[PDB]
């Protein structure tokens, strides 16, 4: 009975995300990683990897949710590239995401709690691996909202794979090899967690 | 029709060490909104005051979780339980055993996740716990 990992390639179609000085486009990185991650997850009999975006199109926040829900996702990984004004700002980052009426709320308010925790633990794990292949722009998991819209039920993390703004990291993020390494890392990150806390 | 104001008034759900405390830092922003109390596999979890059982379902993380309404939107929650001893709708008087502890969220050590919500908002429970 497999653990279902939604892989959400950030940005898409109409929206390219951030474009590097060398002209490589966030969206075409994120998806290229996400597919390598799907491959590494579907390889592992513990996991099934599924995509919220499966090509070059635009898809709303909502829609990436509705896909992961319609695929019964147990956990979600968004993949992005960071970009700063400060062109020498570099490094991977990981973000942890969010969302009788007094019971109605209470239950969401517990699930929020669990999600947020699993999230953080997974983030930790992931950074763990990321710092093996790059440096981290933030070595602790940063809490935040935006994406996930309102999934208190499905834990989520956002991986900033690097700064596509930085002429150096741009070149790595356009690198099949390094995208592979990022996939490998993000994978090992999950594997390590679910390994230790399987879906019981 | 209300827990009323904290005054060591209420029964201890279960007796034992306070393994984790209201407010305790968990990690990053996340900090506990209940207490984790130590107890033996299958110790009887008692309802802190008078009220009605409004929920008894199994929540990822928190194991099987009973919830008791006392009025106002004052309610008590009990998690990590292996088993409940009542069914939604039942009326429970303070002291009445409503669950049995497990590790069903504990993971690492037999325990009770006990939480109070007032205006459905999670508060520090301790000041209610009397005898
Ligand atoms: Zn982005």
């Amino acid at each position: 009975d497999k653990i279902v990992i939604a892989i959400d390639a950030g940005h898409g179609g109409q929206d390219p995300g951030a474009i590097g000085p060398g002209g490589t486009r966030e969206k075409n990185v994120t998806i290229a990683i996400a597919r390598k991650l799907r491959t590494l997850l579907n390889a592992d009999p513990m996991f099934k990897g599924v995509l919220t975006r499966d090509g070059d199109y635009f898809i709303s926040v909502m829609g990436r949710s509705d896909v992961a829900r319609k695929q019964n996702a147990n956990f979600l990984v968004s993949i992005h590239a960071d970009a700063a004004p400060n062109r020498s700002a570099t490094g991977a980052s990981v973000w942890v995401l969010s969302n009788d009426p007094y019971l109605s709320q209470a239950v969401l308010d517990l699930q929020f709690g669990h999600s947020q925790r699993v999230g953080y633990d997974v983030a930790t794990n992931m950074l763990g691996q990321l710092e093996r292949i790059g440096s981290l722009h933030k070595r602790r998991p940063e809490h935040a909202s935006l994406g996930v819209l309102r999934s208190p039920d499905i834990p989520s993390v956002l991986v900033e794979t690097g700064f596509i703004s930085n002429h150096g990291e741009e070149r790595l993020l356009a690198s099949d090899e390094y995208q592979q390494r990022l996939a490998e890392a993000i994978y090992q990150g999950l594997r390590n967690y679910f390994q230790a806390h399987p879906l019981q | 029709g209300g827990l009323g104001s904290p005054r060591g008034q209420a029964y201890w759900p279960v007796r034992g060490p306070t393994l984790h405390r209201y407010g305790e830092q968990l990690q990053g922003e996340l900090r506990w909104k209940g207490m984790v109390i130590g107890a033996s596999e299958g110790t009887e979890v008692k309802a802190i005051a008078d009220g009605r059982v409004i929920l008894a379902d199994w929540l990822q993380g928190y194991g099987l979780v009973v919830v008791v309404e006392h009025g106002k939107g004052d309610m008590s929650l009990y998690g990590y339980n292996q088993s409940a001893l009542v069914s939604v709708g039942t009326q429970v008087r303070a002291g009445q055993p409503i669950a049995l502890v497990g590790s069903s969220g504990g993971q690492g050590r037999p325990s009770l996740y006990f939480e109070i919500r007032r205006q459905g908002q999670a508060v520090n429970p301790q000041p209610w716990l009397g005898r």
